[PDB]
């Protein structure tokens, strides 16, 4: 072929430097190979020459070959097995970084032929005296399991990992519990006098990552009695103030599980400050922190009942925590602090984020329906937002005041005159569907309702069918309240819904309204104009599943883990 | 006690005196470090602290943001004049980026937006 | 656990990838980086695979995983990966990573080992990592005057955009760039200070990704002082991940040389709460056209003989719907080269994907707030050379 | 016509970039970036006929190098696909088993070969013999 | 020049990008200090300094000097210095009017030269820069270089292409004159290389001047006759001169069929011989032979389609493109599908292309690449008339069940058009659309449902079949959302033609009632009252839905207004009003 040549170019300049005897040029040659792998260059012809640089004693040189062997340990595994006879030489030399380098690299090779070459040098590494080696020999056992090795010999290895839990260096117990958690998907003898007492003495000593895997393992623990469940929670609660976003939610994951219980009222005052100070972190951490508050304030509402001020939305927050601090603000809105929410939700409706103002105005409507003594405040906010005359606010407040007229009939009718002055600014198909209802109902009071629906009727087509059905229902409600003056509309729209329209969902509503009014208008008042019933959370079977998965990604989607 | 905003890279310049920016030294700060804005109820504190250890250098109660405790320099939108309490004393802050002096002004606005607002619900 | 770390650049090219047991590479590229209309959650489950990502200075740090991982721990690891890499590089960038492909391979086998995060304390790594990194007064505001005192404080921030598209008839987006600008009628009193913020859709013949500012703009958050009244704040062009508002399907069936059957289907690629106005579609005809029967059921269309193009003026078109037009063109007998089917429209969103997130306004002396200021936005998108090859 | 000839690495570093249109200094830089955003992706089971921006790309994968000749839509794309391979063999017997670095150390001699075969947007010469009878006469001159 | 290889080895072996720009701008400080410092550079030492400037410009950096020093090199007496000089000023195109006169002073000193390695180098400098300032001085002297017979034949190839660049930049500056009847005469030349640049020139110039070059048709066809019916210099893997017999075959496309019948007698038998070699066994199994023989073919096919002259060839070229659809190379399937789309439109091959309906469908289902796949769909829509419409539409639907997410948008739009345009009767058209909403109903428009329902409402014998078809389509647990609207209406209006039992149909729709949108949930509530009129025994089981607080107390106003009324119609003591108000609806206009 062309452009390979095996004699000059980039490769033969490197094969002259990989075979250079002085190790000053060897290290600079392997670094150029590793940077040539990431771009995508064929360096597979360099492979039996890089491995000749392993016969060395310089530490910086062997780590550079191992990165060349690491990228080929996973991408092209049938080549990395060519170097296995120098791996097991490096599982016996001193400078026990190299002990931990060879065991890490042989764990990544997904060939079944390493198992007679790895099962023996794991057993010297799991009893090594420098505990950096046991930190990666314990994770290699979880790497040996993912290699297709059922391996009752590795069931002789799990006898060593359970011994590694009762070790002296807690960076070993960081991985030994992390491996025994992940290999438990295929175990974890949770002995009450010995294992749990040694896990918790590890917990106050580990890294800020091993205190995640231990608490993610105690989330699979079940107490014997409720006397034990107190003496476990008195040692997890010191892990509610650590400088990591992760440790706290794993220490909430244990406490929200171990409330199968006086102390039950004591613990809720200790679970509330760190779940509040979980939001002083970076923006992606809050999105996990807020969607685990969003389960806790559904499951146990009495924890964060008094802390709504922290959940207010700042201007510079990203949109995934502006839409989520808004949602938790709704679930904590009560009779006492609705004065602080509605004066805050009015503040977000004068912003510029269109899809956030469109949800901040609706959150006023989810406060009026939720908190029933506050609808006068929720209406007086909405009639002030329409005085700002902003056409993405008025076209959203007119949909919410429809949902306040339905929940609360014949108390707030007097602001319909304040609404309909902004009739010309209605453009959205949802906002116009709300006005035609508001003229449709209460047409016994709006005197010129016979003309307001007719101005919508000239452009009856080229509209959404949400409007076209609602205008069909509103003129018929206008007919059955005033069967003397708007009869000339009912010949119009009902020969626009049936004779002209091609949508059968619009058309069948036309003939059903047409055959009512030509049969019996006394019955038709009982059908169309009957008094409508009033209008109005994770389902608790699914909710009690997710509190077992507080810190994890199952709670972030509010989905059970079988959908992953 | 809450934390309104907290930022590194502020600079304290001594004040030869109004309060124009160029009448200072402007070349080498007499102090540098991290800014902390704390809130003990109604009394807002600015906290000048070291960026490594957390050693509190100087601290000033505000209580009035258009008041004389925080006075923006008439020249520029980033340099300030603060009344430190120990004893009343005038040292001059000065911030690096405009966004670090905008988010200072907003954080001392929104706290006194809240203090006046709770004075309204107290009357209700 | 951590199925792997995918350090992506601005363009979507994989700078550094590690895998711990790829379709996961480009499932993140298409559906997170070049996501068109979606609101950006930081973690998203796309086709049974979870995609964590943390952006640090135009670098996508994807942490692609499958199982039920502790999502607080991943996001707390993707920060701890930066604070190691910041101690070795300074700023995270596309230029510092490409200088240090070797060092990051020694970090991503030290700070994590088979997905599990390890002891990533930067004081401890210096004994285990041998590679070293490769490092690299406004006296008077001269564009507004003193004492502007208006009776009501307002900002009319309308984002004006023009869309240019040449699309292959197979639906392949060949050329697409939006040349748009941000105009704000500023009726703010005093001497205010705005902090205009927006999303990450803007990079700060052939169209080049570009963005220029006004002289008042100062430079992720634009901070300025607005001149009195209307001023062109920010003019930009952008050629990536364009939200195309309409898809035109040129189904043309030529029958010999005496007829021509032209069917053009518009599909509207935006949500139905929005509504596009003044739609005009120009469907060009051959030069020897002798008479055209246009039958379209929605909108008006007529054969303009002096232009040799069937102009199909439909007044309003909502989102997600579609229309058809048929035209059995008669011919009068070289083969006819096909000029593109051009389209003219206006849409009430910004098709470059630009959305305004926040705009605070502070005045120091004669105090008013943001919530005293009635702030409008008005996203106006528009066609320019909006062609579809016939 | 041929609008540009582009020999580029898989990394993206260009080797030959011969332009036959008037493009600006940044417009030349972006079109190069858009080619290997396309040519580096697709493998040997795809066609060599990319419908690029307004006009075709005809490429061939050569062992780490991509030879992209960028062509109007109405030209014979299978003829210019062999005009690539006719151009590679001329670089082969002139550089004597040409490697990748012979386009870097001898970049000015590549500009002679491409001006010998592809002049003014169009195939000047087709013969491998009459190039190398002419091109080896230039080398002793 | 070994001073360059020391430089480039220092640039490429930099540790970083910033270590390059420290070494680049160190070398530019050296080159500027030699030129502006002006110690006399003895020829070739200036040649490596300009060549280092040219390498620095090709790395992306900026060069703002040395243009005056390269114009020194154009007056040199060696080819090696004129090569770097005529390359630095054609790559770094400047706008200095001080220099363009100094360049054009140097090009005229080389065009006056009789050396073909200097004239052959000067015409490269003109045809690469190509500016109007060079076009205005050289529009009259390049044609006299191209015509005059004492010019070496390796310069006529360059001047004919330099006049091609000078015509494409400044077409109102090279006029047709006494220059025209000698460029046509170049097609009798001894080289096939002069002819390659000549038919390049006559192809573009006859786009706007077709009649002035009409004498080239009898010269192109007689020149193509000796190529095809045969050139050891120009054979490219046993194919005689491929790029000549492509460019000589694209010259013929700029024209009508030839007026002289001795040339049509010569052009068609030379188009037969290109078409005859495509069925012959390959002289070489190399893939670079299978393109160069087919590159001449896909212009020989594209010539016949352009003429539409003789039906014998359009039949044979179509039967030639039948073999390339079943081809192991992805190019020859993609180019056969682009040719047959332009072939199926003309009236002489439209009957002949319909015999390849079975091959394209097998090429539709097999192909991995979507770009070759979308050309098959564009061919099937172009092949379709009434004599094969039910064959394609049934096979586009049976493809669509396993189709990928890419092409599924394009097929649904074409099946709905081919069903409506080519409906044999209404019983077929309901049958396919019902299936189109079953298979890929997410992409079926709401303009398409309405003609399904309005044919089921209007006609009589598609009422029982469409009642069966939507009931068998709704029993899949993941049916598409739009058939729930279509099936929820048709089972509402025509449910008593498949009663399987009424208790199944309500429990089927109510299973589909949730997890759906607002108008789907709206339209199903209009169904639940139509069952009360038609099916008197399911009445007790429907009102237990219509009295629930997930219906009467629902948040959006249309579901509440529809569920309250359709509760009251069957609850208010009234049977004669319900059978009246829900009578079978009249047909549509």
């Amino acid at each position: 072929k062309y452009f390979t040549t095996n004699k000059k170019g980039e490769i033969f300049e490197l094969k002259a430097e990989l075979n250079n005897e002085k190790k000053e040029k060897r290290k600079e040659a392997v670094k150029k190979v590793i940077a040539a792998m990431t771009v995508g260059k064929d360096v597979s012809s360099l492979f039996p020459d890089v491995v000749n640089c392993m016969q060395t004693d310089n530490l910086e040189l062997k780590k550079l070959v191992y990165l060349y062997l690491m990228n080929y340990a996973k991408s092209q595994p049938d080549m990395a097995i060519m170097a296995v006879n120098s791996f097991v030489k490096d599982c016996e030399d001193p400078n026990p970084l190299i002990r931990a380098l060879a065991v890490r690299t042989m764990g990544c090779i997904r060939v079944d032929k390493i198992t007679e070459y790895l099962c023996e040098p794991l057993r010297k590494c799991l009893k090594d005296e420098d505990p950096y080696v046991r930190k990666t020999a314990a994770v290699c056992v979880a790497k040996l399991h993912d290699i297709n090795a059922q391996m009752v010999e590795d069931q002789g290895f799990l006898d060593s990992l359970r011994d590694l839990i009762a070790d002296s260096n807690p960076m070993v117990v960081a991985n030994a519990v992390a491996a025994l958690s992940e290999i438990s998907e295929s175990n974890l003898l949770d002995l009450n006098p010995q294992n749990i007492n040694k896990l918790l003495t590890a917990l106050n000593e580990c890294t800020e990552w091993g205190q995640i895997f231990i608490l993610d393992c105690l989330s699979n623990y079940n107490p014997k009695d409720d006397r034990e469940a107190q003496s476990i929670c008195e040692r997890v609660t010191p892990r509610l103030s650590h400088a990591n976003s992760a440790v706290v939610l794993s220490a909430v994951k244990v406490l929200m599980k171990f409330l199968e219980l006086d102390y039950y009222n004591m613990l809720l005052k200790k679970l509330a400050p760190p779940l509040v100070t979980l939001l002083s972190g970076e923006p992606e951490v809050q999105y996990v922190a807020l969607r685990n508050i969003n389960l806790i304030v559904q499951k146990r509402p009495e924890i964060l009942k008094q802390e709504i001020k922290v959940f207010f939305v700042k201007y510079n927050d990203p949109i995934y925590v502006k839409l989520e601090k808004l949602d938790i603000m709704i679930r904590l809105a009560s009779q006492a602090n609705i004065a602080q929410v509605l004066a805050e939700l009015k503040e977000y409706a004068t912003e510029v984020d269109v899809d956030f103002v469109r949800k901040a105005v609706r959150a006023i409507g989810r406060c009026a329906i939720k908190v029933e003594q506050s609808a006068e405040r929720c209406v007086s906010t909405l009639l002030d937002l329409i005085q700002t005359k902003v056409n993405y606010v008025v076209q959203e407040a007119i949909v919410v005041i429809r949902d306040i007229f339905r929940k609360y009939p014949n108390k707030y009718e007097s602001i319909i005159a304040t609404l309909c002055e902004n009739l010309d600014s209605l453009d959205e198909p949802d906002a116009r569907a709300a006005m035609i209802w508001i003229v449709g109902e209460y047409a016994e009071r709006i005197d010129n309702a016979d003309e307001l629906l007719e101005s919508f009727l000239e452009g009856f087509h080229d509209e959404s069918t949400q409007v076209q059905l609602t205008l069909l229902t509103a003129i018929v409600k206008l007919f059955l309240k005033k069967p003397s003056e708007t009869q000339e509309l009912v010949q119009q729209v009902l020969s626009l819904a049936t004779q002209d329209s091609d949508n059968p969902d619009l058309r069948d509503r036309g003939y059903i309204y047409w055959r009512l009014l030509s049969t019996d208008p006394v019955t038709a008042k009982e059908v169309v104009l009957s008094e409508k019933p009033l209008i109005s959370l994770i389902e608790p079977t699914l909710l009690d599943e997710l509190i077992c998965h507080i810190g994890s990604l199952a709670s972030v989607y509010h989905k059970p883990p079988n959908a992953f | 006690e809450s934390v309104l905003c907290v930022k590194p890279e502020v600079h304290v310049y001594r004040i030869p005196p109004g309060y124009r920016a160029s009448e200072w030294q402007l070349d080498q700060p007499s102090w540098s470090g991290r800014l902390r804005i704390t809130a003990k109820g109604k009394v807002a504190y600015i906290k000048l602290e070291d960026r490594t250890s957390g050693e509190l250098f100087a601290q000033a109660p505000v209580d009035q943001f258009p008041g004389t405790a925080v006075e923006s320099v008439t020249d520029s939108s980033r340099y300030f004049v603060i009344r430190i309490e120990d004893r009343r004393a005038f040292i001059g802050l000065g911030f690096g980026d405009r966004g670090d002096a905008f988010d200072f002004n907003v954080a001392l606005q929104d706290h006194f937006k809240w203090v006046k607002q709770q004075c309204e619900f107290a009357k209700q | 656990m951590i199925g792997g770390l995918f350090i992506y650049n601005h363009k979507g090219e994989v700078l550094i990838s590690r895998v711990y047991r790829r379709n996961a590479v480009d499932a993140f590229r298409v559906n997170v980086i070049h996501a068109r209309q979606q609101v950006r959650s930081p973690v998203t489950n796309i086709a049974r695979t979870s995609f964590f990502h943390v952006k640090r200075s135009n670098i996508w740090l994807a942490a692609v995983t499958k199982q039920n991982v502790n999502a607080a721990m991943v996001f707390e690891f993707l920060y701890k990966m930066c604070d190691v890499m910041a101690a070795y590089f300074g700023k995270i960038s596309e230029e510092n990573i490409k200088n240090n492909f070797v060092l990051i391979y020694e970090l991503l086998d030290e700070i994590l080992d088979f997905g599990y995060p390890q002891n990533s304390e930067t004081g401890a790594l210096k004994t285990f990592i041998t590679q070293q990194g490769i490092k690299s007064v406004t006296g008077q505001i001269g564009w507004r005057r003193e004492g502007i005192k208006y009776r009501r404080n307002e900002l009319f921030l309308d984002v004006l955009e023009s869309v240019n598209l040449l699309m292959s008839p197979q639906g392949q987006v060949l050329s697409a760039h939006v040349s748009g600008r941000v105009v704000m009628k500023s009726y703010l009193s005093g001497m205010p200070e705005c902090k205009f913020g927006m999303n990450d859709k803007i990079v700060i013949s052939i169209a080049i990704d570009d963005c220029t500012f006004h002289q008042c703009v100062r430079l992720r958050s634009i901070s300025f002082i607005p001149p009195d009244g209307e001023f062109e704040l920010m003019r930009y062009r952008t050629t990536k991940d364009i939200i195309l508002p309409f898809r035109v399907i040129p189904l043309v069936r030529e029958v010999g040389r005496t007829k021509l059957k032209v069917k053009v289907v518009i599909k509207s690629n935006f949500k139905p709460s929005l509504l596009a106005q003044k739609i005009e579609v120009r469907i060009p005809t051959p030069l020897n056209t002798s008479g055209v029967q246009v039958i379209c059921m929605k909108g008006k269309a007529k054969y303009k003989a002096s232009e040799n193009a069937i102009v199909w003026k439909i007044k309003r078109m909502a989102g997600m719907k579609e229309s058809q037009i048929s035209a059995e063109i008669e011919l009068l007998p070289k083969k006819w080269a096909r000029p593109p089917i051009s389209m003219n429209f206006e849409v009430p969103f910004a098709p470059s994907g630009l959305k305004v997130r926040y705009l605070k306004v502070f005045e120091p002396k004669l105090n008013y707030s943001d919530h005293d200021v009635i702030k409008w936005v008005r996203y106006i998108g528009r066609s320019g050379i909006y062609e579809t090859r016939c | 016509m041929i609008r540009f000839i582009l020999i580029q690495n898989r990394a993206g570093k260009t080797r030959l970039a011969k332009w036959y249109m008037q493009f600006d200094d940044d417009e030349k830089q972006k079109l190069i970036e858009e080619v290997h955003a396309v040519v580096t992706v697709r493998d040997a089971k795809h066609t060599n006929f990319v419908e690029f921006r307004n006009f075709k790309i005809i490429y061939r994968r050569y062992a780490g190098l991509y030879f992209c000749i960028c062509v109007d839509v109405n030209d014979n794309n299978l003829a210019y696909l062999e005009a690539i391979h006719n151009f590679v063999e001329v670089l082969n017997e002139y550089f004597h088993n040409v490697c990748e670095l012979d386009l870097v150390f001898n970049f000015y001699k590549v500009y002679t070969v491409v001006d010998e075969m592809f002049l003014a947007g169009e195939i000047r010469e087709t013969s491998q013999t009459k190039v190398l009878k002419q091109l080896l006469m230039l080398q002793s001159l | 020049m070994r001073g360059l290889a020391v430089f480039i080895s220092d640039i490429r072996n930099c540790k970083s990008k910033e270590a390059e720009i420290k070494r680049i701008n160190k070398e530019l400080a050296n080159i500027r200090s030699k030129f502006k410092g002006d110690k006399a550079l003895d020829g070739y030492s200036k040649k490596k300094y300009v060549c280092k400037l040219l390498f620095i410009f090709l790395l992306g950096h900026d060069i703002d000097f040395g243009h005056m020093e390269a114009v020194n090199l154009l007056s040199s007496n060696r080819y090696t210095e004129k090569q770097i000089g005529y390359l630095f000023i054609s790559v770094l195109v400047n706008s200095n009017s001080e220099l363009i006169r100094l360049i054009n002073n140097a090009i005229k000193n080389d065009l006056a030269s009789r050396n073909p390695t200097f004239m052959g180098l000067a015409l490269h400098c003109i045809a690469n820069v190509g500016s109007r300032e060079m076009a205005e001085a050289f529009a009259g002297e390049i044609p006299k270089i191209l015509v005059a017979g004492d010019t070496m034949d390796s310069v006529k190839q360059s001047a004919a292409l330099c006049l091609l660049r000078l015509y494409r930049t400044s077409p109102d500056l090279v006029p047709m004159g006494d220059w025209t009847s000698r460029v046509v005469h170049l097609l009798n030349d001894q080289h096939l290389g002069v002819v390659t640049a000549a038919t390049s020139l006559i192809t573009t110039l006859a786009q706007k001047n077709p009649e002035e070059f009409k004498t080239s048709v009898s010269l192109a066809v007689s020149r193509l006759s000796r190529i095809v019916t045969s050139l050891q210099d120009y054979t490219y893997y046993f194919v005689p001169a491929p790029w000549l017999s492509v460019k000589l075959l694209r010259l013929l496309q700029c024209y009508p069929p030839p007026e002289d019948p001795a040339v049509r007698g010569r052009l068609t038998e030379c188009l037969e011989t290109i078409l005859n070699k495509a069925q012959e066994p390959p002289k070489s199994k190399k893939v670079q032979h299978s393109n160069a023989k087919n590159a001449v073919l896909f212009e020989a096919i594209s010539l016949i389609i352009h003429h539409d002259s003789e039906p014998n060839l359009l039949v044979r070229a179509c039967n030639q493109l039948g073999q390339f659809l079943q081809h192991r190379e992805t190019n020859l399937r993609y180019l056969a599908l682009e040719s047959m789309c332009t072939l199926a439109s003309s009236e002489f091959s439209h009957e002949a292309v319909k015999t390849h309906i079975e091959t394209v469908i097998n090429a539709l289902k097999t192909e991995r690449d979507v770009s070759v796949r979308q050309r098959a769909v564009d061919l099937l829509y172009a092949m379709c008339d009434r004599s094969n419409a039910q064959q394609i539409v049934a096979e586009m639907l049976s493809y669509l069940e396993t189709a990928d997410y890419s092409i599924r948008e394009e097929i649904v739009l074409k099946v709905a058009i081919l069903a409506e345009k080519y409906a044999v009767d209404y019983t077929w058209y309901v049958d396919t659309i019902l299936n189109l909403i079953r298979i890929a109903g997410d992409y079926v428009s709401e303009e398409v449902w309405y003609r399904v329902i309005q044919i089921v409402i209007n006609r009589d014998d598609v009422q029982g079949y469409a009642a069966k078809t939507v009931f068998e389509a709704l029993q899949a647990p993941a049916c598409h959302e739009n058939l729930v609207k279509v099936g929820g209406y048709i089972l509402g209006e025509f449910g008593n033609l498949i009663a399987s039992s009424p208790l199944i149909q309500f429990n089927l729709l109510h299973s589909k009632f949730h997890l759906c949108s607002v108008p789907t949930r709206a339209l199903l509530l209009s169904t639940y009252i139509k069952f009360v009129n038609l099916f008197p025994e399911v009445k007790a089981t429907i009102q237990d839905v219509l009295r629930s607080d997930s219906q009467l107390k629902n948040a959006d106003v249309e579901l509440q207004q529809r569920a309250v009324e359709y509760l009251r119609l069957s609850t208010v003591a009234s049977t004669d009003i319900l059978a009246t108000v829900l009578e079978e609806m009249p047909p549509f206009p």
